[PDB]
């Protein structure tokens, strides 16, 4: 035993060199945090609008006081997890990006949303059960048998259509499978997409379809769809054409570029001479199912 | 006076709107709950 | 023997690791201890040069001013028209900027995964070869025209029934070029602002000017394009002036070269003729109901993945198809497996085929039934 | 029918200073942009030469309508 008394030695000099040490970080971290907290407790956060994400590593900014900013350091968010379009908490003096804030979803679009579960049962529905029937096969089990529809496989069928005389029972469906369904049930009315400034009713439509996209069970129903699905007509001097922009973005943001298999349609209406044919195409709104009038056993149900 | 967009989960972290200019994240007073701040909501907001 | 030096060292590489890991913790945060010191650099733009130090700008927020540089940064490189970054205190212009890509038109270029081919299409061929004619040839092999002496086209359009691939084919270019393919729905373009429905239609092709061989997709053009008014309501006064800007734009005083727009329509009877005109849209594709060769393709197409057993007389389908879409035919083929899926029958009978022809079929006894010519 | 076209000729074979704006850009969206960007294009065209204007789309600004409410 020679050399483990100076090997040792120099153990016990880097475990002195560790009290040091812990001492060292652990003495490091107060005035970095205090800085950290300064930059904290600037708590109003002027949010903006992620413009551009430059390479020469910078990015430009555009906050809601419509005013943009070039920045050569980003911040305590890294450049990877952003994308220009994005919208952050920014400093207020320093122009400095914070955190990542992460939606942008209007009160109206989180005014659809039920909480209620408004309970209605189908023996409450009397001489209905074909339409009954064949309207929650297409939807509830595109929710419950994915495989079942796999194992054939097909695309499953999009975009159901109600229609006939406005007492036989259109709402009561609705309510009805909106008890049933443990999904992210969202209503809509007919005017609803209908707006005095320009632009808005589609953004509207947009982030509702951007929240139905988020929340992947979800389905989507529309009240009296003729209120904005009036069929278009050509004509000078007049006629209006903001009602048939949010249509159009209906056509397009509901089937055609870029679609998905995530969100069932259920539309209602009593009359469809008004529509424009462009929804009532074959895959827009896929099953058009009317509702007569009760025979007489139906009659003696409902009663 | 202002109008609340929304709040966030395990924070009080609010996002305020107002007329015309930028929206901030901003927080209570002491003297109120934060349980009517619900979302979609006018409240009064000092200057600074 | 050095047999307690190794059980000495095993304290002394652990103590140095409390010094590297809590200092690597103390150096991240260390770096966030100066670098959130940073001060915005307004954007601005220079308007001329009036000395070699006075230099004249205007921001993106108002006012116009007179501005001086740093005396390293290139003056002679402070061409008017230039994008630039300014100083927030003192206000001096600090570092040159490249061009702007203004974030929707970012999220206009490249988010389509979407890769679809032209094996999937099928019924339309010469169409396929015409729309190729004018975005494929032209853009490998100019010299013919050149030769020849005539210019290629600028763009053209698709017009027809809905539901007869229009989307489909413009999906089927969009697996081709994946950087400058712009694709529109014609209705993001529009807001409630002044001039920012203009700016998108100022920039988009601006970009389509940074990025030489590119192509312009136009879908549902019945929103922006609209024919004239005599000035009904507020909302259509800017919407023509949006929709002026876009007719200079195509093919005044530019040399509208290598930038082919495509467009598309359900009816090409609201439109303005200006828009119409063969100067700016130089072809109008017809794209109809499909024949009996082609119903028996699309069928075909579509009637691909489907569990089924060998007794399909595909000629009966198509003979009790008339008149059909070519979604429709995804619709009988979706709904024969809608019999499927009652009484459990894993494969496909060919008896639900022709139920499901008879449920098509007079399931669109309630359409319009519209031709919209183009005039 | 060669609106543009003859334009191009004549801005072509000119001499003089030709000035070629375009009559839907004066709809910026901030306020003075639009009356300032009218009144320095004919002051160049003052300053600069015995210049030519040009204009075209007339009827993006100048209609028959209009409404003090928007
Ligand atoms: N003959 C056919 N064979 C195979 N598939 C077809 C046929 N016709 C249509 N389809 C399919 O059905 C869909 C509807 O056709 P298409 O995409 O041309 O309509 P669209 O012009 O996009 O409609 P809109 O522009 O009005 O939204 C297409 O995506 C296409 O894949
Ligand atoms: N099984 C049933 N058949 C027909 N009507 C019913 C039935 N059950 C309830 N109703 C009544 O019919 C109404 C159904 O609403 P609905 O006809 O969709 O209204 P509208 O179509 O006019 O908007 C309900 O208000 C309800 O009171
Ligand atoms: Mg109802
Ligand atoms: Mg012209």
């Amino acid at each position: 035993r020679t050399r483990l008394l100076d090997s040792e030695i120099k153990i016990m000099k880097s475990e002195v060199l560790r009290v040091t040490h812990e001492l060292q970080a652990m003495k490091d971290k107060i005035k970095e945090n205090s800085e950290k907290i300064k930059v904290n407790k600037t708590l109003p956060y002027l949010v903006s609008n992620v413009i551009e994400l430059l390479d020469v590593k910078c990015a430009v900014i555009k906050t809601s006081t419509r005013q943009t900013y070039f920045l050569p350091v980003i911040g305590l968010v890294d450049a990877e997890k952003l994308k220009p379009g994005d919208l952050v908490g920014v400093n207020k003096d320093s122009y400095l990006i914070l955190e990542t804030l992460p939606t942008e979803y209007d009160s109206r679009v989180k005014a659809m949303e039920v909480d209620e579960r408004p309970t209605e049962q189908y023996s409450d529905i009397g001489g209905l059960d074909k339409q009954i029937q064949e309207l929650v096969e297409a939807i509830v089990l595109p929710m419950n048998h994915k495989e079942k529809f796999e194992n054939l496989g097909i695309q499953p069928p999009k975009g159901v259509l109600m229609y006939g005389p406005p007492g036989t029972g259109k709402t009561l469906l609705a309510r009805a499978c909106a008890a049933q369904t443990k999904a992210t049930f969202l209503k809509l009315a007919g005017p609803q997409l209908v707006q005095m400034f320009i632009g808005d009713g589609a953004k509207l439509v947009r982030d509702a379809f951007a929240l139905a996209k988020e929340k992947a069970p979800s389905i989507i129903f529309i009240d009296e769809l003729d209120a904005i699905g009036t069929k278009r007509f050509d004509s000078e001097k007049a006629g209006d054409r903001e009602v048939q922009r949010t249509m159009l973005e209906l056509l397009n943001q509901l089937d055609g570029f870029q679609p998905n298999t995530q969100v069932k349609v259920i539309a209602a209406t009593n009359r469809v001479d008004i529509l424009d044919p462009a929804l009532l195409r074959s895959g827009r709104l896929d099953r058009k199912i009317e509702f007569p009038m009760p025979n007489e056993e139906a009659r003696a149900r409902i009663m | 006076c202002t109008k609340i967009i929304n709040a966030d989960s395990e924070d009080p972290k609010y996002i305020i709107n107002v007329k015309q200019f930028a929206k901030f994240v901003v927080d209570l007073s002491d003297q109120v709950a934060p349980t009517d701040i619900e979302e979609g909501m006018r409240v009064g907001v000092d200057r600074n | 023997k050095l047999l307690e030096h190794k059980e000495i060292d095993g304290r002394l590489k652990e103590l140095r690791e409390q010094l590297k890991e809590l200092t690597k913790q103390y150096e991240k945060s260390e770096n966030d201890l100066k670098a959130l010191q940073s001060v915005g650099q307004i954007v601005g733009e220079v308007l001329k040069q009036l000395t070699e130090e006075k230099f004249i700008v205007k921001a993106t927020n108002g006012p116009r001013y007179v501005v001086g540089c740093r005396r390293q940064l290139d003056k002679s490189k402070l061409k008017p028209g230039t994008r630039v970054a300014l100083d927030m205190t003192t206000l001096t212009i600090m570092r040159y900027l490249p061009r702007e890509v203004d974030p929707l038109v970012y999220n206009m270029s490249h988010e389509d995964p979407g890769n679809v081919s032209y094996s999937e299409i099928g019924g339309l061929s010469e169409q396929i070869r015409e729309l190729r004619e004018v975005i494929e040839l032209p853009l490998t092999n100019p010299e013919l025209f050149q030769r020849v002496g005539i210019i290629p086209p600028k763009g053209c359009l698709l017009y027809g029934p809905p539901g007869t691939g229009k989307t489909l084919l413009a999906r089927a270019v969009a697996s081709q070029l994946d950087c400058n393919f712009l694709k529109v729905v014609s209705s993001s373009i529009v807001d409630k602002y002044i001039g920012e429905s203009a700016r998108l239609i100022r920039e988009m092709f601006n970009y389509a000017r940074d990025h030489q061989p590119c192509i312009i997709f136009m879908d549902e053009i019945d929103a922006i394009g609209g024919r004239r008014f005599s000035e009904g309501t507020s909302a259509d006064r800017e919407i023509q002036r949006t929709l002026m800007e876009l007719l200079n734009q195509m093919d005044g005083f530019d040399t509208l070269h290598r930038v082919k727009m495509i467009m598309a329509t359900n009816r090409p009877d609201t439109l303005d003729p200006a828009l119409l005109r063969p100067g700016r849209l130089d072809r109008k594709i017809h794209i109809d109901l499909p024949n009996e060769q082609a119903r028996l393709d699309i069928l075909k197409i579509h009637a691909g993945p489907i569990t089924k057993h060998g007794e399909i007389d595909y000629e009966a389908i198509v003979k009790l198809s008339d008149g059909f879409n070519g979604a429709d035919l995804r619709n009988v083929c979706t709904e024969a497996g809608m019999f499927a899926i009652r009484a459990d029958h894993d494969f496909v009978v060919q008896e639900d085929f022709m139920k499901a022809v008879r449920k098509v079929a007079d399931s669109k006894k309630l359409e319009s039934k519209l031709d919209y010519k183009p005039v | 029918c060669g609106k543009t076209m003859l334009a191009k000729a004549v801005a072509h074979h000119t001499t003089a200073a030709f000035i070629r704006v375009v009559g839907s850009e004066f709809v910026q969206k901030y306020l003075g942009e639009g009356p300032r960007m009218v009144r320095d294009v004919f002051r160049l065209a003052k300053e600069n030469a015995p210049a030519i204007i040009f204009i075209d789309e007339i009827d993006a600004i100048a209609t028959k309508r209009f409404d003090a409410q928007t």
